[PDB]
């Protein structure tokens, strides 16, 4: 279990996983022209999770670049650790996808997949032992979305027995780019549900509220929303990139946190978020302000949780926090999984902090964020309103209605789980 | 799954070209009856007018045969 490929698709899920590769590639001591410069030996212990060797002790991101239209992975390349990908896994269309699930699944999104595959099994081909694959997409537009679950279904069919991992941006109406997005993300969630083992569910009004009310940033742009989102995909992935026991591996994680195979859609949470002690840390970490699915972890019960603490500090002060959380809220984590806490921790913290900690929890309260969804899915799909577009690339009604059910299903699946 | 995503998008491209199609017969019957339907409004009106010139005939025909008195 070592390597693990990386996509990135669409506009939200390029510009997300430029930052990341930023993000991660400060961490292990990598420079934008693919040197290492690092200081520490667990820097490189792990690198070749996320990077192949090449000549002259470079590294390259095993990362491939999607998109239907050229625009943001231009802007991508030019940005500051761009050089770094493989020239080769840049993939991309001139069309565009229109903000069109259909367009992106069935028609424009159909036309350049092959071409993605291909760039997919050359980069599987070198790899020892590869793990699986991680997704990084909006859910709400035409590409991340809609050529983002094809992708998947066309990965699970070629590679079935290999992990399928997602960062999953679901839309928003208070940070929204067209009226279309929560039928695109309903499309989607049914994708997700059938293809994927983990799902971090990043809700962009989360982002834009932790920005606003938290950071006291008064007119938050993507870019500020993607710097949260750089920095929980960092700590989330903390235990795939270093040295470590626990949830070391995409399959070993998968086991700890998916108790039953569709509930595997997770909300993630980062500390600190400020305008720092092991207690404080703590708190915040469980503090649903720090939480990015919007969705309030009271109104639930965790199934299971993964806490990652970065930096130097106690592990006996980090031992004594984590049961103090579960101890005095205990009727928050489900009975009938024991011990279904998991606590990692690593000593390299992330830039510009001393400690941090990251947050993942399989919670039933997400039911709350398909929710959301399906309520303005009806809103308008009661009226076949905006339709044509859809029809317009071959798709019926009928699947719309089979989506809109299926998402309705997974709700009352995690419903039972908060009653049982 | 592999099936459905053929199967919509020879939807897509039926549908694309059916309304090319109708659009096209469509136009050409329109062209069709507005050619016949002025070119019989311009016979009318020719027939109209040799009408008159056969009277004229007549008339210059009637005045001969009455100084034939
Ligand atoms: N967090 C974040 N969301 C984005 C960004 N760009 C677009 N979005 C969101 O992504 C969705 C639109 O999809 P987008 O990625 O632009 O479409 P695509 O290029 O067809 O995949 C909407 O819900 C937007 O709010 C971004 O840079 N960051
Ligand atoms: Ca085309
Ligand atoms: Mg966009």
């Amino acid at each position: 279990m070592r390597e693990i490929v990386h996509i990135q698709a669409g506009q939200c899920g390029n510009q997300i996983g430029a930052k990341f590769w930023e993000v991660i590639s400060d961490e292990h001591g990598i420079d934008p022209t693919g040197s290492y410069h690092g200081d520490s030996d667990l820097q490189l212990e792990r690198i070749n999770v996320y990077y192949n060797e090449a000549t002259g002790n470079k590294y390259v991101p095993r990362a491939i670049l999607v998109d239907l239209e050229p625009g943001t992975m231009d802007s991508v390349r030019s940005g500051p650790f761009g050089q770094i990908f493989r020239p080769d896994n840049f993939v991309f269309g001139q069309s565009g996808a229109g903000n069109n699930w259909a367009k992106g699944h069935y028609t424009e999104g159909a036309e350049l997949v092959d071409s993605v595959l291909d760039v997919v099994r050359k980069e599987s081909e070198s790899c020892d032992c590869l793990q699986g694959f991680q997704l990084t997409h909006s859910l709400g537009g035409g590409t991340g979305s809609g050529m983002g679950t094809l992708l998947i279904s066309k990965i699970r069919e070629e590679y079935p027995d290999r992990i399928m991992n997602t960062f999953s941006v679901m839309p928003s109406p208070k940070v929204s780019d067209t009226v279309v997005e929560p039928y695109n993300a309903t499309l989607s969630v049914h994708q997700l549900v059938e293809n994927t083992d983990e799902t971090y569910c990043i809700d962009n009004e989360a982002l834009y509220d932790i920005c606003f009310r938290t950071l006291k940033l008064t007119t938050p742009t993507y870019g500020d929303l993607n710097h949260l989102v750089s920095a929980t995909m960092s700590g989330v992935t903390t235990c795939l990139r270093f040295p470590g026991q626990l949830n070391a591996d995409l399959r070993k994680l998968a086991v700890n946190m998916v108790p039953f195979p569709r509930l595997h859609f997770f909300m993630p949470g980062f500390a600190p978020l400020t305008s720092l002690t092991v207690p404080e840390l703590t708190q915040q970490m469980f503090d649903s302000k720090n939480m990015m699915a919007a969705c309030d972890p009271r109104h639930g019960r965790y199934l299971t949780v993964a806490a990652i603490f970065r930096g130097r500090m106690s592990m006996k002060e980090v031992d004594e926090q984590m049961l103090n959380v579960q101890n005095k809220n205990s009727s928050y984590f489900v009975e009938w999984i024991p011990n279904n806490v998991k606590t990692a921790v690593c000593d390299i913290p992330p830039r510009g902090l001393k400690m941090s900690a990251t947050f993942i929890g399989n919670s039933t309260a997400i039911q709350e964020l398909f929710k959301r969804i399906s309520e303005q899915f009806t809103a308008m799909f009661r009226r076949k309103a905006f339709l044509h577009w859809y029809t317009g690339e071959g798709m019926d009604e009928m699947e719309f209605t089979e989506a809109e059910s299926n998402m309705n299903d997974l709700v009352s699946e995690y419903q039972q789980y908060q009653d049982a | 799954k592999r099936e459905h995503e053929r199967e919509v998008i020879q939807k897509a491209i039926e549908e694309n070209n059916n309304f090319i199609k109708m659009a096209k017969e469509k136009l050409a019957q329109k062209m069709e009856s507005n050619k016949e339907n002025r070119e019989a409004h311009l016979a009318a009106m020719l027939e109209r007018l040799q009408e008159k010139d056969k009277h004229a005939e007549e008339v210059r025909k009637n005045k001969e045969l009455k100084e034939e008195a």
